[PDB]
């Protein structure tokens, strides 16, 4: 298994896309927005370059009740091959403000469409932060830190927000 | 209908209703509701002549129907005592040749896994069966493929983990690895699931093993993860094994006294504690000093202070920390001229309620001086922080 | 008719029974299969999707779908395990239902339980009002521990019970040697 989590990086037009896609739906207080984080992977920097807009939905209630498209995945996949095969499905990204409790659950629907293991990016898309609104949390397993059975969660990574010469133009 | 009359009076008739619940549910084809009664006697010490014969006899109609889980399960039950492992082995081989039958091939449909997880379980019971065969070497070429195996498998769901690391834990008590069979059976442990804690009494054998390595293993310098765990629940009352308990309490608080009248009374407990007596005694030296190091604090020390506080001569402090050192419990260096002793960074130890306030002022002053500093920096420099 | 439909298969241990030759899955399967021709034959453009129920909490395997190729593909990739948590599986039923293509088609749920019903009486009352609200129609086809399901199955048609909406159909066919499909081909669809 790839150990790719070392850093992270994100061209700005991802985390617009986000802030573009929060304030299309009109999602109110309390409603998370989910999306695709395609970029390149397979190096120890893990490089986030575009996204797209997913028709995540979930009741305030139950954290079993989520729902996601499956073909979706796939029909947004097979377009954006067609516009440049060298974008690939590296994970998803929710529009924050921090982390919920089916993260963990809804990370491992994308591990199938995904090669490595899926990344999550927290987006403060409200903008409450001070310092950067991105941050990373691959999911590995790990021994519990109360002496208890080794669990699957969520690691933070250092990101850094870094442009390429046609968006920081 | 047949072998079920033949095995129907061959048992206690508090088992019998069992019988007419596996023949109705035989009818049809309800097998899993077969196998949860299954499971259900087959745990039940009862089952020494239907561990025997029951599951040869039924479980060979049923084998190709139910979770392979519960169908190794079965035969494991029986496993349990039979001093058959040639024949054990031989049975083993053909529960792996059925499952490479069946999910071989031509699988079409009716879910199914292909089962490769009861092959892993099988392979640990070949290598269980080893290492009852004394097959050291063959049993741990074997569980060296089982770890590989487990690599592969996409980290695979819990259940072959038990048997795993069970497995390694045996292998590491009868070699006498005493710190890979410590780090092995809390791995274990910690690994263990709530459907089945096997026998109250084989754990609590299992939990006074895993304190004999504690005590007798080298990469081990703190005794409170064992203490403080439910492992620990088996032994907790009981009188037997209250002895090793007491002495590893007196180990963690770092008496001498009692421990030498616990260590000469207990030593022909076990000729296995009587070999390494020595190596006891150095572990209470080490306990001495590390306890020493951390409530006297101060980063030099001195012979004279060790010495008192480790009952050694003046002149065998310098072994000791020379053992302290090269285990990685300090990282501090020697004076001989004038006995000095520098303490380093020290190993690291649970940290109780009492710390934590000491620890959050400590941090309130520092968050304290920092937001002055920056005061002070922002209000002195404001004509250029633009 | 124009009718979006969602199709709550159970993957649970109790399901992987054999009362119906070959398997309660296999038989839930084939099920599937005549529900999606009919649905086709009386309308193409009806929309068929495709959701488990067991398997840990439910997972969709295939969104609000025509064609039989990715739902059967899934078919042969849910392996038999879990237990059937029926109100979480219907909750998400019913969030799949707001999201059809076609706005018009109406809802339609078919349900296929082969466990216990050991959910919340009240909740699963409310579950039920809650789709009579939306409009949204229940079938449920019991095989299997009829003797129990059918103890909130009733109570789930009468909370819903449509009399001049779709109308939900209550099956609870005791296993009998014939065609499972033949069975559900009648009295539940028309």
């Amino acid at each position: 298994m790839s150990l790719q989590h070392e850093k992270v990086t994100i061209a700005p037009l991802v985390l617009l896309s986000a802030l573009d896609h929060y304030e299309r739906t009109q999602t109110k207080e309390n409603k998370r927005c989910v999306g695709v984080i395609l970029g390149d992977a397979n190096s120890s920097t893990i490089r986030v370059t575009n996204s797209f807009a997913l028709p995540f939905e979930e009741d305030e209630k139950n954290s079993d009740v989520w729902f996601l498209d499956h073909n979706y995945i796939e029909n947004m996949n097979e377009m954006c091959k067609k516009i440049n095969a060298k974008e690939k499905l590296i994970g998803w990204y929710h529009s924050g403000p921090k982390l919920r409790a089916s993260d963990l659950k809804i990370n491992e629907l994308f591990k199938k469409y995904t090669q490595n293991n899926p990344l999550l990016l927290i987006v403060d898309v409200k903008q409450q932060g001070v310092g950067l609104p991105t941050d990373a949390y691959v999911a590995i397993e790990q021994v519990k830190d109360d002496g208890t059975s080794t669990e699957k969660t969520f690691l933070h990574l250092p990101c850094t927000i870094e442009a390429e010469e046609a968006e920081e133009i | 209908d047949t072998i079920l009359s033949t095995l129907r009076m061959e048992a206690d008739p508090s088992l019998h209703p069992l019988f007419e619940q596996f023949e109705k549910f035989y009818e049809e084809k309800l097998w899993f509701q077969l196998s949860e009664s299954l499971t259900k006697f087959f745990d039940d010490a009862k089952s020494t002549p239907l561990r025997l014969r029951l599951y040869d006899n039924f479980v060979s109609k049923f084998y190709d129907k139910i979770n392979q889980l519960s169908v190794v399960k079965y035969l494991l039950a029986s496993l349990k005592d039979s001093k058959d492992f040639d024949e054990s082995l031989k049975y083993l081989d053909d529960l792996k040749a059925q499952f490479q039958e069946l999910d071989s091939k031509k699988q079409r449909n009716n879910g199914s896994k292909d089962h490769g997880d009861g092959i892993l379980l099988i392979d640990s019971e070949i290598a269980r069966t080893y290492l009852l065969k004394n097959d050291l070497v063959k049993a741990r070429d074997l569980l060296d493929d089982l770890e590989k195996t487990l690599d592969k498998k996409d980290s695979i769901p819990l259940r072959i983990t038990n048997s795993f690391y069970s497995t390694n834990s045996q292998y590491f008590k009868f070699k006498n690895d005493f710190n890979s069979f410590y780090y092995t059976s809390l791995l274990y442990l910690s690994t263990l699931e709530p459907s089945t804690s096997i026998t109250l009494a084989e754990r609590q054998q299992l939990a006074y093993d895993l304190s004999i390595s504690a005590l007798l293993g080298d990469k081990i310098y703190n005794f409170g993860e064992l203490l403080h765990h439910p492992i620990m629940e088996t032994i907790v009352n009981d009188s037997n094994y209250d002895w090793l308990f007491q002495l590893l309490n007196a180990l963690t608080v770092g008496d001498f006294d009692k421990f030498d009248s616990l260590i000469k009374v207990q030593i022909s407990k076990i000729p296995i504690l009587a070999q390494h007596e020595s190596f006891l005694r150095q572990k209470i030296c080490l306990m001495t000093l590390i306890e020493t190091v951390f409530v006297k604090n101060i980063r030099m020390l001195s012979f004279e202070d060790i010495s008192k506080a480790t009952h050694l001569p003046k002149d065998n402090v310098e072994h000791l920390v020379m053992r302290a050192i090269s285990l990685g419990l300090l990282k501090g260096s020697i004076d001989q001229v004038n006995e000095l002793v520098t303490i380093s960074w020290v190993q690291p130890r649970i940290i109780s309620g009492d710390q934590i306030t000491k620890m959050k002022d400590r941090l309130v002053e520092w968050n304290d001086q920092v937001e002055k500093l920056g005061k002070k920096m922002e209000a002195r420099g404001q004509s250029i922080w633009v | 008719v124009l009718e979006a439909t969602v199709l709550v298969i159970d993957n649970s241990e109790y399901s992987r029974n054999g009362d119906f030759p070959r398997t309660r899955f296999e038989a839930q399967i084939d099920s599937v299969e005549f529900i999606f021709q009919a649905k086709r034959n009386s309308n193409p453009e009806n929309t068929v999707g495709l959701i488990s129920g067991a398997g840990a909490n439910p997972r969709v395997l295939s969104t609000f779908t025509a064609e039989f190729g990715k739902i059967l593909a899934g078919l042969h990739d849910t392996q038999i395990e879990g237990k059937l948590h029926m109100a979480t599986a219907l909750q998400i039923a019913q969030l799949t239902l707001k999201h059809r293509q076609n706005k018009v088609q109406h809802q339609r749920i078919v349900a296929f339980v082969c466990s216990p019903i050991s959910d919340s009486r009240d909740e699963l009352i409310r579950l039920a009002k809650t789709l009579k609200k939306n409009n949204v129609a229940v079938d449920i086809i019991n095989f299997g521990e009829i003797e129990q399901n059918t103890e909130l199955l009733d109570e789930f048609i009468a909370a819903v019970n449509n009399p001049q909406e779709e109308t939900s159909h209550l099956l609870t066919v005791t296993p009998g040697p014939r065609l499972l499909y033949e069975n559900i081909a009648s009295s539940p669809i028309i």
